[PDB]
């Protein structure tokens, strides 16, 4: 399992070489904006279990199909274990922010993720409708844009941060599509 | 029409292939070790004292909930890691159906077959490392020192695996406490008949699945036959 | 892969946590203690040649009995394939740097490691003795700073504590 | 198992206190004192496979009865699990010194330990005499007098930190006496 | 002990049964070679200090580097120590010719010799140049019979492969 | 475990000397009464079905008080459980004549049993009466004076293989009693 | 023949001595500076032909001049005794470390040079590029042990001297 330090390390693994100036320049990158890293993911932990329901609840207004009787969210088991995985989904983004790569995303949470949904009967088309309205609260939450939500913050940049998280939402979106 | 690589609108060739139907025979034998291995628990017409879910009426739905999404992390191990897990159930099956040719000849075909019956096996004779409470610390610190180096591969690399995950929710690991607390208890509340009959059988189970002629293990083993229950295969990470 | 992030969000995921404030700020120490890893890491890959030549011969430097025949270095390509098991160790420390812990030498160096040498009749006191003597080679302030030294060298005697 | 910071929160849970004002300065002075305990712990580990040779084969030279035939280290496999718990016991008490308490010994080796090796026949003044081997060698390495291995240092006095790995061998050597 | 006679009771066992004929005529394997293997017993335990002294200095031919100091072979009652462990082995291999089986080689000879001798510094392939060395020193009609020169050389060999 | 030639082995391993001429007398003379011990195990594997039903019913016609409701043969469970007991420690002792020596008795029959009666309720006088009478049934086929069945064999003296299953059923009828 | 034991009973037959026990001091030193001599000579012995390949066209990339009408390699019958002339003085130094002395060069190809080159027009200079081509072609922890390089580059600088 691996991160943004152990990422640069396999690609210096395959072609031998020790790891030179150039390419420690993204490190020190990466360390000097660790602290924006830190401050970016404790505004996703502080209000996730809220971000949760404003999403896969928000996909039930979108999409009334699915609370139909014998659709996907009829049964109270059922709509239990959608409410299970939508806040998996949004703990295993969690980790791809911490570890500065999605390396720790495709092997423990969307291996096999994609057939399982397919093979159980889950429609995958509100899947990525429920993965997006946490896409949009992510880019909201770590760039202080929220409504009814703002924290105290040290203001400053955080446009590539929210192309990072955003570039794990849809990494979501097109794997168990 | 030629293939969904180029210039194609729906993915094709939904037809039950070889693999899907091996993997299905396969299920089956899943669905008839698992009920022939659970005669011997529930025997008589009523169910045994070990054949229970949980206490609270939220934590016997959460036995359920964990165990699919324990079942789902089986499926979710790494190439290496279900190759390993392939060949170690084929080596621990022969030990356990020891003495036949048909029955070593059925599990080198199916492998999910391998991960039922030595699962079951287990807990038929009582093997498990929850069914057993040492009756002394002496017997205990031998049942305490076995089972870390068997948590020993929980972590591999000093980084922990997904095969020793117990949470999988919020709130999730707190009912993984209380089931196997009651566990505990429920295993030291049976039978005086049941307890002397998971002893012999645990001992004679460690002499067999892991000493290999060895004096020094099957000692330790008639001695404390705890920590001959809490020896299991290497494939379980936990 | 052993590190600061990897064994941090392993530990949440056996409980199926979030990353709470315990897990923030293990990273909060990947900032002041990682100026000084990273620093002696360029160090050790701008210099690495000079180090597995000079350092590299005093594995037949003492135990000077390998070159023997019978022994593992009877040739000149059991020889040339010492130096380049060594400079794989120059490769796993600094390597050891940039992760922030002992990762790549705990899969690709020390696991599995004590029985390739048992089969292949390799002596690993002869090992441990090229690597302790760069253990022992170390000016603080010149080839590092003086923490860097530190940090540095935790990786090699911990080598030496996995060999032998 | 516990360490040196929660121990004040149990002490004061119990009489339902705040660690308030009063019980500030013993948690300061663990982090002021903080990074000699991590400069502490690495003169451990660096060493901990040769502490371990130094130790067992100290024991032969003192008592030279357990290799002979009837002997507790006579088998190979008996000095191979003489020697595993060489370290199994510098492993446990390298984390008492990071946590600050040897509460990770008191659950973790030393519940059970005493009996368990008179029933399988361990002599204790060995084990006695491995302990008091491995007392020496902390307290040399700890303070850099160890007489022909010198590390860099920075300056100061570690006297008290000698004293509080030395104050958890004698925890070991009490509770299997 | 794993013997000819301890394999056959477990394999019963194992089974839950009695013994058969399979498991009779594996003692019957004891009859026409325990004639042959016993004949090279007492010939290693009539002459087991001769065989110590000049085999446990072809130890120290082949690797003479050991009494340079920090090595193994650096004063004398070391060196009395170092006749002891191949005066242990050829003990075991009698040790293993009078059982029928490997058992007293493999429960006190090879379990966890590799744990101590990567630890204390002790190279095994200085141990296994003694143990060869008294192979093919070994004469087939003069030192002992000659199938019993094939029966104690298979021992032999056993622990070479046991220790590479 | 043990057995006949291990245990020279240990008994040579008690002071490390050789095994010379001094303790071959006892294994030079162990292959000549192979063919005798072989034609015991043959003796004793032909007839082990009645041989058991000869010493649990033997039991009943002295003890008619397992019968009495309440005893121990009252169920047919528990019948079926002194049946299979009653030849487990009928196939330890023909392991024992197998391996020279009573190794296997003393861990996996003897060692435990005293502490599982008493949890069982198991009657103790019950247990040397069972013994003792298939002990007179066991070297009644290895002296080959059965007097209901005969056996064809080869001519000798056979009562030092008598006496050493003789010292092997008082040791189990011993401790558990 | 100029060797240890050719030598000390050369001095003893001077004086009308039987041998003495200064000279059972000298082939003490026989038994320890054979084992870096001896394995410095089979490791000349199956390299031999990559030896003095290299070492020969050493001479010819130098020494253009030689194919010139009325010098030393003008043609091919000519290259060819030059490639055996240096195949003759490493199988000399082959020989030196067996002797262990200096007795096979002197007395098999250094005796004469002098006045058999001269006379031929065969440059000395070109004889000394290709023996001090492989005498810093030597790699001290990769052909050879460190003090078996020690004695292979001592009968190579004793011609290079002699020659010169
Ligand atoms: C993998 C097999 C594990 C090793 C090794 C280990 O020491 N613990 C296993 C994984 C693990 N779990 C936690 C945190 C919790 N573990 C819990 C389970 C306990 N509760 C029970 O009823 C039983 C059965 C006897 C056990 C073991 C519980 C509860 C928690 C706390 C969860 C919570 O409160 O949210 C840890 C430590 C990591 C951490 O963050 O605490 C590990 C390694
Ligand atoms: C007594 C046990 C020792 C000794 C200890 C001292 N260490 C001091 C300072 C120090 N050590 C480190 C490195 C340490 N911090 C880390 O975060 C890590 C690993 C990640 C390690 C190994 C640091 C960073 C410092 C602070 C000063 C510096 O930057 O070097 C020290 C000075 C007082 C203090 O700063 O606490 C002492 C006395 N020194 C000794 O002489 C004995 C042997
Ligand atoms: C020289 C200082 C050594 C020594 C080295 C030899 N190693 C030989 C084979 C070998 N070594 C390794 C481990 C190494 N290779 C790696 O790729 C990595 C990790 C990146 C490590 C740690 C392997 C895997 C192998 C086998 C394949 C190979 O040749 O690379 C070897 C040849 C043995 C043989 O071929 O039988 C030598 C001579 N030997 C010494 O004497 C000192 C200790
Ligand atoms: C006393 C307990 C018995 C009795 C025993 C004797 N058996 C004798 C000889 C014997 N038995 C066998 C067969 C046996 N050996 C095997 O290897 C196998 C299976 C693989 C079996 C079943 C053999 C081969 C022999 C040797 C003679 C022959 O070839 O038949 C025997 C003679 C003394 C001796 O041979 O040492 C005795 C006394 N005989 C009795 O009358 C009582 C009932
Ligand atoms: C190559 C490096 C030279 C070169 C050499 C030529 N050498 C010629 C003849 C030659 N070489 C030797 C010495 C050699 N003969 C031995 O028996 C031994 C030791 C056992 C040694 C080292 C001798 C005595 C001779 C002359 C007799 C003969 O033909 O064999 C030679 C031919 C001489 C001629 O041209 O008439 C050549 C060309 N040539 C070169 O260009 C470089 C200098
Ligand atoms: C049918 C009902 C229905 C809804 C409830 C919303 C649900 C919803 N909210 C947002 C958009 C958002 N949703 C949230 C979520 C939350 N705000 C918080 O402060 C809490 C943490 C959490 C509710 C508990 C946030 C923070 C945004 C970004 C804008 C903002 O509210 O400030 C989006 C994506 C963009 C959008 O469409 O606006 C959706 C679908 N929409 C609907 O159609
Ligand atoms: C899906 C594939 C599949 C198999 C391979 C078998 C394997 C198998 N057999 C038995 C159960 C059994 N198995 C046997 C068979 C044998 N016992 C012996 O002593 C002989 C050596 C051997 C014949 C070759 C017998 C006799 C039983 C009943 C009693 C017992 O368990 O020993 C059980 C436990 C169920 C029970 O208790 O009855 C299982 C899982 N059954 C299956 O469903
Ligand atoms: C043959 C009859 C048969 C049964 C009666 C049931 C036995 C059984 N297994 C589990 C449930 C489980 N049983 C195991 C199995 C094991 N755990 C270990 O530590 C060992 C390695 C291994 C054998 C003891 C595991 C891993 C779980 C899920 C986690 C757990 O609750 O322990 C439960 C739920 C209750 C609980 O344990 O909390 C029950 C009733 N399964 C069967 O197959
Ligand atoms: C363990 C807990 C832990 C944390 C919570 C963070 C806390 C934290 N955040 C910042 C500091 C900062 N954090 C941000 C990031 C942001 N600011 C915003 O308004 C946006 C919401 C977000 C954009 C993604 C910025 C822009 C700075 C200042 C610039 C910088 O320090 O790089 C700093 C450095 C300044 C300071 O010391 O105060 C620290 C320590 N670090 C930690 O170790
Ligand atoms: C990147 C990693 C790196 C290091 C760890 C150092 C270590 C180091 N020093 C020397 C080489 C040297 N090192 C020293 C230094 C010292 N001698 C002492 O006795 C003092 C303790 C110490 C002063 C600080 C000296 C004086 C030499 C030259 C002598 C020699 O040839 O070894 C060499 C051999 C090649 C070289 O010169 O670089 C190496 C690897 N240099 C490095 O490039
Ligand atoms: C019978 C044989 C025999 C021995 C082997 C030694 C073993 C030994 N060494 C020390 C004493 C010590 N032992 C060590 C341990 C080591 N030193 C190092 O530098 C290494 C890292 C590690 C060995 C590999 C250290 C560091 C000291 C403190 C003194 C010093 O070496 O500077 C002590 C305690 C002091 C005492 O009571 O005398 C003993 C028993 N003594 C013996 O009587
Ligand atoms: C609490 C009681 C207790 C035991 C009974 C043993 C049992 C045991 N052995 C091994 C581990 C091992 N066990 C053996 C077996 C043997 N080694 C030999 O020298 C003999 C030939 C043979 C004993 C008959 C070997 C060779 C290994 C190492 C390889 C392996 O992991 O299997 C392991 C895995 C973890 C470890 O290495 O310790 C365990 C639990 N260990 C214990 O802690
Ligand atoms: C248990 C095993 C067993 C033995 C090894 C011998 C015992 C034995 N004989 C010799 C001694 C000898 N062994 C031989 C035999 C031979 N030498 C050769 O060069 C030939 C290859 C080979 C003949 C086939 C000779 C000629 C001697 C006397 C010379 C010597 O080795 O010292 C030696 C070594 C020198 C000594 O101490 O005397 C030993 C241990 N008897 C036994 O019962
Ligand atoms: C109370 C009810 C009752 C019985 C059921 C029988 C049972 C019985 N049989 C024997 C005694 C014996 N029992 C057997 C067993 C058998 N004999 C054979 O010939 C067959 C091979 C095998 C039946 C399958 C043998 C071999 C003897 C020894 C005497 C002999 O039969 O030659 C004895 C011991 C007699 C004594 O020493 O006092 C008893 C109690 N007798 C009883 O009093």
């Amino acid at each position: 399992m691996l991160d943004a330090f152990s990422r640069v390390v396999v690609n210096s693994d395959a072609k031998a070489a020790y790891v030179g100036g150039s390419d420690l320049q993204a490190l020190k990158s990466f360390i000097a904006d660790g602290n924006k890293r830190l401050d970016a993911v404790n505004s996703i932990v502080s209000n996730a279990s809220c971000m949760v329901s404003d999403a896969v609840s928000g996909m039930i207004c979108e999409n009334p199909g699915l609370i139909s009787p014998g659709g996907n969210c009829y049964t109270n088991r059922r709509m239990a274990a959608c409410l299970r995985d939508g806040e998996i989904i949004l703990r295993y983004v969690s980790y791809a922010l911490l570890a500065g790569d999605a390396s720790v995303l495709e092997d423990r949470c969307l291996n096999g993720l994609k057939e399982t949904y397919i093979a159980l009967g889950v429609p995958t088309n509100s899947s990525i409708r429920a993965v997006s309205i946490m896409k949009a609260q992510a880019v909201a939450f770590i760039t202080n844009t929220a409504t009814e939500r703002k924290m105290s913050f040290a203001a400053g940049d955080c446009t590539s941060l929210a192309s990072e998280v955003a570039s794990y939402f849809d990494r979501v979106g097109a794997a168990i599509s | 029409q030629t293939g969904l690589v180029n210039s194609k609108f729906s993915a094709r060739m939904a037809k039950k292939t070889a693999k899907q139907t091996k993997n299905k025979v396969d299920e089956y034998m899943a669905r008839s070790v698992q009920r022939q291995y659970k005669q011997a628990a529930v025997a008589t017409g009523v169910y045994g004292t070990q054949c229970t879910e949980g206490t609270v009426k939220g934590a016997a739905e959460a036995s359920r909930s964990a165990a699919l999404s324990r079942q789902f992390r089986i499926k979710q191990r790494s190439a290496f890691s279900k190759a390993h897990d392939l060949f170690e159930f084929r080596k621990h099956a022969i030990i356990a159906a020891a003495g036949c040719s048909y029955e070593e000849k059925m599990v080198t075909r199916f492998p999910k077959l391998a991960a039922a019956m030595v699962l079951g096996q287990t807990e038929m004779m009582r093997t498990c490392s929850r069914y057993v409470v040492p009756e002394s610390v002496e017997e205990e610190y031998m049942a305490a020192s076995v089972d870390k180096q068997m948590k020993r591969r929980g972590a591999p690399g000093g980084v922990y695996s997904l095969s020793c995950a117990e949470g999988v929710a919020k709130g999730q690991a707190e009912i993984a406490r209380v089931s196997a607390l009651g566990a505990a208890y429920r295993a030291a509340s049976k039978s005086a008949s049941a307890v002397t009959a998971e002893r012999y059988n645990s001992m004679a189970y460690g002499r067999v699945h892991f000493a290999h002629g060895c004096s020094y293990e099957e000692q330790q083993f008639n001695k404390y036959p705890a920590a001959a229950a809490a020896m299991r295969s290497d494939s379980y990470g936990y | 892969m052993k590190s600061v992030i990897t064994t941090v969000v392993s530990a949440a995921d056996a409980a199926g946590r979030f990353p709470s404030n315990s897990d923030l700020e293990s990273i909060q120490g990947n900032i002041q203690r990682s100026a000084a890893r990273l620093e002696a890491a360029e160090k050790l890959a701008g210099n690495h040649e000079a180090v597995v030549k000079e350092a590299g011969d005093a594995c037949f430097a003492k135990y000077a009995y390998l070159k023997n025949p019978g022994e593992a270095g009877e040739n000149q390509e059991k020889i040339n394939k010492c130096y380049r098991d060594v400079d794989h160790y120059m490769r796993l420390v600094n390597y050891c740097l940039v992760v922030g812990g002992t990762g790549p030498l705990d899969e690709w160096g020390i696991a599995g490691a004590r029985e390739v040498y048992r089969t292949l009749n390799l002596p690993t006191s002869a090992y441990v003795a090229s690597i302790a003597y760069t253990r022992d080679r170390l000016c603080v302030p010149r080839d590092m700073s003086a923490q860097a030294g530190v940090e540095f060298s935790a990786y090699l005697d911990y080598l030496i504590n996995a060999l032998s």
